[PDB]
């Protein structure tokens, strides 16, 4: 024999406080416990289960199930109960590579190790809580007891143990064979390099050497898997990747699943397909979840689901990514808070598409909505390559500089130049650091009753310029904002508005292009029509002049 | 050499938080750095069956080319035991903000001297990320007192004293406190004898260690000339009606500080709707209201002090121009510190690294005028903050921050 090394056991507890199963075994037909009695027999054959004495006070149900089509019973242990009382572990898949971070490979084997799985121990310690019972026939002898000696197939700890397990064995030649790439997936492994096929051949040879070194045997007849892999929803070809296709069904009427259905394959399609847009059909699931009630496409959903149909009529794939080069991301506005956006190293070969939507929120403006999409991408990248993209921005340089001086929170998009694409990003007003000579000013205010909702909004000024409107089904704050409106739409292209509405200050300092409030949005489209407007607060019911007689107009 | 007993509180689980996104240039320089401090046995590969995590990341401290391991602890800092087995951390040294020059040292690697114990390694577990998540990444934990830890110091307090007891009878003006990795050495000295002492300081570490990579590094402080911002008003020979709105509106703000602060006579100048630009001559009630005011203004704020229980909490303003007002308090309107800085390093084009050289100054000012940090309210986007600042961040320790999202009315008065 040739001295192999034993794969270390992990060390295995039971979450504080917790005792192993004791769960009932369910009664057998006597034809699935002759099937079991065979299957167990081999198994213990083969190391992986062991009898054991009936001291052990633990127990997990069995089950027998038909392969379907077949004569051949499968066993299936059940630990859904022992899962609830395992410690939780390391899990590694939860990151996985995005197909966009890969490199370009010229082959990539695919190795099968599946036996080396049940090399690997469980921790002795632990082995007592995997008891399970085989019952007898007609239940006139004790059942036999087994217990696991290795990782059991659906046991929580499993995938964790077997990774780390195949990881610390990998590491060695890995670091020893910089050329290659190694990935596990499943039972799999797959190796990549940029050799030519004889060397990439004989690093093949060599891995399968040095996994012997365990005692871990893969098969010689060579995987069937070959290049394209489908993976994790991808296709996976040597030098390019694509998602897999992606088909909008046809349909006369749509339920709430159909069209959750549709969103998920849209998100799914944006990372490779430019342009694609969920918006209006994302509208449709706003608050409901029923998931077979029906829902009338608007217009503009159907406009929306034709636009991507367009867009899905032919197989589009991304290249993967070369370190020698820059990344370019570039961002185009939509519309309805949509943003879209590519990121490329060679012109028109993308590596990636995506999206970003609207926050949602009471107000907003295009240029912080940019701001956000540009976060998202640089974070995104940061993890797909260890690097920010430069920047393509559909705003002006000049735009920027004076929206980020201005602007009361600390704010910074990192490299970029601009692209003269529209729509452009601009600022639609900004008002005046200083009062304007010689523009009218006008004292503004509103005010209501909480009882009748009845209310007053209006406006005095400096050139004896009046005006008082009565308001029905109303609230403080919305008169406030009802009087700057009516100073505003009431005067020139320059004027002063003296306000003591803090809620009306907050909103416009936060500089909106666009609201949920139609209030909001009417004084916003004013404000694009003047050249020159001055915002200035007072306090509420200080005997201010101006401010303190409109007040009293308008609470009357 | 023989381990101190420690414990998370109780019913109270390990740390398990997100390893956040690193660059390409950060996991090369981690993998570099960790490689090197397993091979020293200042950590060990981990396995699976330890499901902790806290985040790693690295930083290049002020005026360096080299990068240092930066361990985000805070969650740890807070699920871990408080330590009043004897010494309480040391009651703070309120002299130490009264020295004409504070250097601070980074001694932190003198922890790496002290083993863990074994029992509480496993919380100390982190990861260093691959690109792409390509490679599974690397799991280690800590064999020995970790970097920003809030139990190193106080493990290793009974080692820093006697290490330091000869420096301390020979030079016993000298105040030295310690905050997690740093060291605050204050003295009254001139500037050429004050580093000579530090330079005697690193000696005695130096020594006992027989090497510290960046024990050779000073930050000099002055806290004798720090600064303070009280509320002043203007002086106008010609006022407009725009000008007495923002005073009455400063003084109305103030008012709630201040109790006796009145603007009935100033807001009476205003009487009519008169024109914003218009100049209007101020009136003896006025003025000698507004005199009263600014006698007022020039006294402390009444029944303000400090509560070592409770959170401090620190407020900045972007000012423009390179600007920033901040605020440090405990509760509304009882101010224990503010200030205004402006000399923002190399960011004269980048708002969130210089608000993150802020952050990094006031909670400086923090630690050592209470021996704690501040709790940061920050004019910022989360997502804006949270992408960026890490590249900017050159302290061991990290402070707790909140957000802003609706622009203070106040902001005005600070400037
Ligand atoms: C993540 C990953 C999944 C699979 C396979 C998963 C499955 N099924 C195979 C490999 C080798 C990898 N690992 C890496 C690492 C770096 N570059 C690459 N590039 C790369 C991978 C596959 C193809 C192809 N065809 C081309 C290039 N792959
Ligand atoms: N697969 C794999 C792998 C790898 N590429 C590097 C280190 C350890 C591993 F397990
Ligand atoms: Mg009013």
């Amino acid at each position: 024999m040739v001295p192999i090394s034993p794969i270390e056991t992990v060390p295995v507890k039971l979450k504080p406080g917790m005792d192993g199963p004791k769960v009932k075994q369910w009664p057998l037909t006597e034809e699935k416990i002759k099937a079991l009695v065979e299957i167990c027999t081999e198994m213990e054959k083969e190391g992986k289960i062991s009898k054991i004495g009936p001291e052990n006070p633990y127990n997990t149900p069995v089950f027998a199930i038909k392969k379907k089509d077949s004569t051949k019973w499968r066993k299936l242990v059940d630990f859904r109960e022992l899962n609830k009382r395992t410690q939780d572990f390391w899990e590694v898949q939860l990151g996985i590579p995005h197909p966009a971070g890969l490199k370009k490979k010229k082959s990539v084997t695919v190795l099968d190790v599946g036996d080396a799985y049940f090399s690997v121990p469980l921790d002795e310690d632990f082995r007592k809580y995997t008891a399970f019972t085989i019952p007898s026939i007609n239940n006139e002898t004790p059942g036999i007891r087994y217990q696991y000696n290795v990782l059991p197939q659906g046991w929580k700890g499993s995938p964790a143990i077997f990774q780390s397990s195949m990881t610390k064995i990998l590491e060695p030649f890995a670091a020893q064979n910089p050329d290659i790439v190694i990935y596990q997936y499943m039972d799999d492994l797959y190796v990549g390099s940029d050799l030519e096929i004889g060397q990439h051949r004989t690093k093949i040879e060599e891995l399968r050497q040095h996994l012997l070194r365990w005692g871990l045997t893969t098969p010689d007849k060579k995987h069937q898997k070959e290049p394209p892999f489908l993976w994790m929803g991808y296709e996976l070809h040597p030098d390019k990747w694509t998602v897999q296709p992606i088909v909008l069904p046809e349909k006369d009427s749509w339920t709430v699943n159909d069209i959750q259905k549709l969103v998920g394959k849209l998100n799914w399609a944006s990372q490779i397909y430019p342009g694609i847009k969920v918006r209006q059909l994302s509208k449709l699931l706003r608050g409901t979840k029923a998931l077979t009630e029906v829902i009338p496409l608007t217009e503009e959903a159907e406009l929306e689901l034709a636009e991507n149909r367009e867009i899905l009529k032919e197989p589009v794939h991304g290249v993967y990514y070369d370190p020698s080069k820059d990344l370019i991301a570039e961002i185009q506005k939509q519309g309805q808070g949509q943003w879209t956006y590519q990121i490329y190293q060679e012109p028109f070969k993308n590596l990636k598409t995506g999206k970003y939507a609207r926050m949602r929120g009471a107000h907003t403006n295009d240029v912080k909505q940019l701001t956000e999409a540009v976060q998202k991408i640089t974070t995104e990248s940061i993890v797909i390559w260890g690097k920010t993209p430069k920047f393509k921005l559909p705003i002006q340089k000049e735009t920027w500089e004076t929206w980020w001086t201005e602007y009361w929170q600390a704010t910074w998009i990192p490299e970029w130049e601009f692209v003269n694409t529209p729509p452009l990003v601009k600022l639609w007003y900004q008002l005046e650091k200083e009062p304007i000579v010689g523009a009218e000013t006008f004292y503004v205010d509103g005010a209501a009753n909480r009882e009748t909702k009845l209310g007053k909004a209006g406006y005095v000024t400096n050139k004896g310029r009046q005006k008082v409107v009565p308001l029905t089904n109303t609230t403080n704050q919305k008169t406030e904002l009802q009087a700057i409106y009516l100073a505003l739409q009431d005067s020139g292209l320059e004027v002063n508005i003296v306000t003591d509405s803090q809620y009306a200050l907050g909103i416009i300092q936060a500089q909106p292009d666009k609201s949920e409030s139609e209030l909001v949005n009417q004084i916003i489209e004013q404000l694009i029509k003047k050249e020159k407007v001055y915002l200035a607060w007072v306090p509420a019911h200080k005997g201010i002049g101006g401010n303190e007689q409109v007040d009293k107009l308008v609470s009357a | 050499i023989e381990t101190v007993p420690v414990k998370l509180k109780p019913g109270m689980d390990g740390p398990k938080v997100k390893q956040w996104p690193l660059t390409e240039e950060k996991i090369k320089a981690l993998v570099e750095i960790c490689t090197e401090m397993e091979k020293e046995g200042k950590i060990s590969k981990i396995g699976p069956e330890n499901p902790y995590n806290t985040p790693v990341f690295a930083i290049k401290k002020k005026d360096s080319t080299k990068w240092r391991k930066l361990v985000d602890f805070r969650e740890l800092n807070k699920r871990t035991q408080d330590f009043w087995e004897v010494q309480l951390g040391i009651p703070h040294p309120a002299g130490l903000k009264k020295k004409k020059s504070v250097t601070v040292l980074d001694v932190g690697d003198a922890y790496f001297s002290v083993p863990l114990d074994e029992d509480f390694r496993k919380y100390t577990a982190f990861t260093i990320p691959s690109i792409n998540n390509e490679t599974p990444g690397i799991r280690y934990q800590y064999n020995v007192l970790p970097q920003g830890w809030k139990g190193s110091p106080a493990i290793f307090q009974s080692s820093m004293t006697k290490i330091l007891e000869p420096f301390k009878k020979q030079n016993p003006d000298i105040v030295i406190y310690q905050y997690m990795d740093d060291l605050y050495v204050g003295s009254d000295l001139e500037i050429g004898q004050h580093r000579t002492k530090i330079e005697e300081l690193r000696q005695h570490l130096l020594r006992w260690g027989l090497e510290p990579p960046f024990l050779w590094m000073g930050y000099e402080l002055h806290p004798d000339k720090w600064t303070v911002q009280p509320i002043v008003l203007p002086e106008k020979d010609s006022w407009t009606v725009n000008d007495i709105q923002k005073l009455v509106g400063k003084l109305n703000w103030a008012s709630q500080i201040y109790p006796g602060i009145k603007v009935r006579q100033l807001s009476k100048l205003l009487r009519g709707t008169k024109a914003l630009t218009e100049v209007i001559p101020l009136t003896e009630e006025a003025e000698l209201e507004l005199a009263e005011n600014r006698e007022i203004l020039k006294e402390p704020v009444h029944g303000v002090y400090y509560d070592p229980s409770k959170d401090l909490i620190a407020e900045i303003q972007k000012q423009g121009q390179g600007q920033w007002t901040y605020q440090i308090y405990q509760e509304p309107f009882k101010n224990l510190k503010t200030g205004k800085y402006a000399r923002m390093r190399g960011a004269h084009t980048n708002d969130v690294k210089q608000l993150t050289e802020a952050v990094q100054k006031i909670t400086t000012e923090s630690i050592v005028i209470w021996g704690k940090t501040p709790k940061f309210k920050l004019p910022i986007q989360k997502e804006t903050w949270e992408t960026w600042w890490t590249e900017y961040w050159q302290a061991t320790w990290i402070p707790e921050w909140e957000f802003v999202n609706t622009p203070p009315l106040v902001k005005l008065w600070y400037q």
